[PDB]
RNA sequence: UGUCCCAACGUUGGGCCCGGUGAACUGUACAUUCCAGUGCGGAGUCUGGAGACACCCAGGGGGAAGCGAAGACCCUAUGGA
RNA sequence: AGGGAAACGUGAUUCAACCUGGGGCCCAUGAAAAGACGAGCAUAGUGUCCGUACCGAGAACCGACACAGGUGUCCAUGGCGGCGAAAGCCAAGGCCUGUCGGGAGCAACCAACGUUAGGGAAUUCGGCAAGUUAGUCCCGUACCUUCGGAAGAAGGGAUGCC
RNA sequence: GUCGGGUGAGAACCCCGACGGCCUAAUGGAUAAGGGUUCCUCAGCACUGCUGAUCAGCUGAGGGUUAGCCGGUCCUAAGUC
RNA sequence: GUGGAAGUCUGUUAGAGUUGGUGUCCUACAAUACCCUCUCGUGAUCUAUGUGUAGGGGUGAAAGGCCCAUCGAGUCCGGCA
RNA sequence: UAUGCCAGCUGGUGGAUUGCUCGGCUCAGGCGCUGAUGAAGGACGUGCCAAGCUGCGAUAAGCCAUGGGGAGCC
């Protein structure tokens, strides 16, 4: 069985997207909707996701920027991982 | 520094597309004989480069009055229009 | 220092072609350390960084030309290139023509000076090409 | 053109492929990356 | 028009490409038939005893 | 009407000299040749004479029966199409 | 709302796009299907999956090459010009990379090309090459003809500017 | 192209300014196929680049492509399985 | 006068093509290129993509033309030393 | 004595030769089927750093049990 999130994207381009837009970025598997990454990071962090934007990467993988409500707050949850 | 007036007439040996660069030789050889300078050490400046182009590449000024010093401990000289 | 870099930026920022913006020679160093847009829009108020005008072609000749023209002058022979036809359609001036006579037929009818089957009359012979022109029309109505 | 995801997932390997051998692996084995391929120069498949 | 380099420039047609099944770029994409392991022609493996010397 | 009589002058890019870059063709050997002869009768190399101090630059190509292609002609093969 | 340093216009002509009609042609007749309309409105929820960079060419494609070749589409309404989507010149925009330079009044010779007195095709297989003519308007136009044409026949005159 | 200047151990050809030019159905703008990371940044010049190179489509290391309404996806065409 | 037909004319519009120079090139920029001249340009027109026809078989307004630099019988491997 | 000829000397270039063998070649004996309980093959993943090979399969150079083995191993 595989798991939907893969690790955190670390990029100056995900710190802007986390400082600037509460959003978080995650590699994850590249099978998983948006639905299912959304799901799976409330389970993981527990926050409340808003919206998830998907891209397959020249990687082979898949990468996902995760919006998070105005009720939590990106930089701190990131902070603590 | 004085003033001196450059004969452009050799430049005519040049292809005539290209008489405005063969000019600004000439004037670097005549400052650098005359000043009894390396042209090396000579510098023209900017107004001479536009006089010279004045007419597009082809069309150069037959003279040009031309206003230089001369000074330093290597030797050097500065020249400009008049 | 190498700033061509710099120079998209700059021709993004002030919205003009690459080979419009200006950068002040005496200023290398700090439009060199210039990293970001915002960088740029900096160093653009500071006035180290614009954008030359760009042209537009003068039209005074022109016009001067025009005037000439439609006074009716520099049209002699010796400055036409075109066939007649291709200066002014035939069609094209046949419609102007026959157009314009039928609308003063259409005017004098419902005015009262033609009857309807005196309009017709003259309509017809309009349609048929007898009148050159509206004053031929005229000229012919008053007998 | 327009590449499928697995076009993409191949073309992505590729890319990885063209990387160096790894210095460390040059001290240990005591002294090459034959696969070596340039995007101009070669013609992957497909 | 030659036949030779100006008739080149011409081709930007794809026809072979990877084969799922082999996984050689043999695969005419537009045939839908693998010219290396005759997948999309037969189940069995594409094979020939030309292939090889006949006597090996 | 420079095709010609009959060729001239000029223009641009090469050519020539300098910095840098930097191949290929070809090479049995020897080789400064020329006039005659001889020879498988079409020789830089054999014979007799003549000429010939070495090296280098530029040139137009007389010769090397020049280089390039196991003659596309012709014939022959108990050959092919 | 946005945008602009600022002003943050008003009318007109000619009018690509787009809309809608009329006419003509065929021994030629110019797709199909899904779908949509027909068939109202509020509020709410859902809208997943794949592509998305960049080149697109005198260096990113094919041609062994950073090859003067080949390679589809739309920008067909930028200004002068003129019949014009022609030439030539110029904007917006792009470029100095159809990427080795330096030097000799820079010879011979070669590639492109300008000008040649008098003669004027004598040259050559052959006017090959080069040249002559040229746009537009007016006059005028033969043999022949399948009556369409030949025809821009030919020949003659005019041409700017104010 | 030229004159100044910038950077650098090093500059004809990397960058700035000026002057001089080239392209107008293209030498400009958007793209299809095809290529496949060539895109962006930093650091480099042994390799590649018709000379040089501090530059680059080159080398090293990172980064970059976000869609209910733009394509695909749906329909059927010649025709294929 | 109107009308606007045409395998109609002119036309480097786009686009297609190629008469002559027996020019340039001919270890090329190029295993078919360059320049000028020249021909077609509303149609038996040109063009993109998709699709079909396969080797004694296609395709051919017919040149033995064309079927991936290969054709009076493709290419590959095998028969085969 | 320049340009240069012949032979050698010192140093290159080159990789012959001699020596060496983790690979071949051939013979002999043994053995001999796999797959819908999804094979063989391929693709893509999988390592602290990991491009290639080998292994392995999201439990990814490996997990568990029994026996062997042994103070080293990755
Ligand atoms: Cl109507
Ligand atoms: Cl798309
Ligand atoms: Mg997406
Ligand atoms: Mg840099
Ligand atoms: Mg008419
Ligand atoms: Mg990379
Ligand atoms: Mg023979
Ligand atoms: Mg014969
Ligand atoms: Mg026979
Ligand atoms: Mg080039
Ligand atoms: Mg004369
Ligand atoms: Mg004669
Ligand atoms: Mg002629
Ligand atoms: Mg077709
Ligand atoms: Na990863
Ligand atoms: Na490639
Ligand atoms: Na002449
Ligand atoms: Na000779
Ligand atoms: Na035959
Ligand atoms: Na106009
Ligand atoms: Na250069
Ligand atoms: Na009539
Ligand atoms: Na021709
Ligand atoms: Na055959
Ligand atoms: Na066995
Ligand atoms: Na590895
Ligand atoms: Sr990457
Ligand atoms: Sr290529
Ligand atoms: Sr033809
Ligand atoms: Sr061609
Ligand atoms: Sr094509
Ligand atoms: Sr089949
Ligand atoms: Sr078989
Ligand atoms: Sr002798
Ligand atoms: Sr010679
Ligand atoms: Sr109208
Ligand atoms: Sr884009
Ligand atoms: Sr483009
Ligand atoms: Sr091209
Ligand atoms: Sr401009
Ligand atoms: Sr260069
Ligand atoms: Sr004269
Ligand atoms: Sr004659
Ligand atoms: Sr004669
Ligand atoms: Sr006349
Ligand atoms: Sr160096
Ligand atoms: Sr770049
Ligand atoms: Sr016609
Ligand atoms: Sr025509
Ligand atoms: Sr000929
Ligand atoms: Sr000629
Ligand atoms: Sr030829
Ligand atoms: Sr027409
Ligand atoms: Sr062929
Ligand atoms: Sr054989």
């Amino acid at each position: 069985s595989w798991d939907v999130i893969k690790h955190p994207h670390v990029t100056e381009k995900a710190m802007n997207d986390m400082d600037f837009q509460n959003k978080l970025q995650f590699a994850v598997d590249d099978r998983a909707s948006k639905g299912e990454v959304a799901d799976a990071v409330e389970e993981q962090y527990d926050v409340t996701v808003e919206q998830v934007n998907t891209q397959n990467t020249m990687d082979g993988e898949k990468k996902a920027v995760v919006r998070l409500s105005e009720d939590d707050d990106a930089q701190e949850v990131a902070s603590r991982i | 520094e004085r003033v001196v007036t450059i004969p452009l007439r050799d430049a005519r040996a040049e292809p005539n597309h290209k008489r405005a660069d063969k000019a600004m030789i000439l004037i670097r050889e005549h400052l650098a004989k005359h000043f009894s300078v390396d042209e090396d050490a000579v510098r023209l400046d900017p107004s001479i480069n536009e006089a010279a182009w004045a007419r597009g590449r082809a069309n150069t000024p037959s003279k040009i009055r031309v206003r230089a010093a001369r000074f330093e401990e290597e030797g050097e000289a500065i020249v400009e229009a008049e | 220092t190498d700033l061509s870099a710099q120079k998209r930026l700059a021709a993004d920022v002030l919205d003009v072609g690459k080979n419009r913006v200006w950068f002040n020679p005496e200023r290398q160093g700090d439009i060199a350390d210039a990293i970001t847009r915002e960088d740029v829009r900096e160093l653009v108020d500071e006035g180290a960084i614009q954008a030359k005008d760009k042209k537009g072609n003068s039209r005074g000749r022109a016009r001067e030309r025009q005037k000439k023209r439609a006074y009716g002058h520099q049209k002699g022979a010796g400055s036409r290139k075109g066939k007649a036809g291709a200066r002014q359609n035939s069609k094209e001036d046949w419609e102007s023509r026959i157009r314009a006579q039928r609308t003063k037929l259409r005017e004098l009818r419902d005015e009262g000076t033609l009857s309807s089957s005196q309009y017709r009359d003259l309509y017809d012979k309009a349609g048929g090409g007898e009148f050159d022109s509206v004053a031929d029309l005229e000229r012919y109505i008053d007998a | 053109g327009k590449k499928s995801k697995a076009t993409k997932k191949r073309l992505a390997k590729l890319d990885n492929q063209n990387s160096r051998v790894p210095a460390w692996v040059m001290l240990k084995t005591d002294r090459r990356n034959h696969k070596r391929r340039h995007w101009r120069r070669n013609d992957t498949d497909e | 028009t030659g036949a030779g380099t100006p008739s080149q420039g011409k081709k930007n047609t794809t026809t072979h490409t990877k084969c799922r099944r082999c996984g050689e770029k043999s695969y005419h994409t537009k045939k839908k038939v693998c010219s290396s392991c005759g997948f999309g022609k037969s189940a069995k493996r594409r094979d020939y005893e030309w292939q090889s010397k006949a006597g090996e």
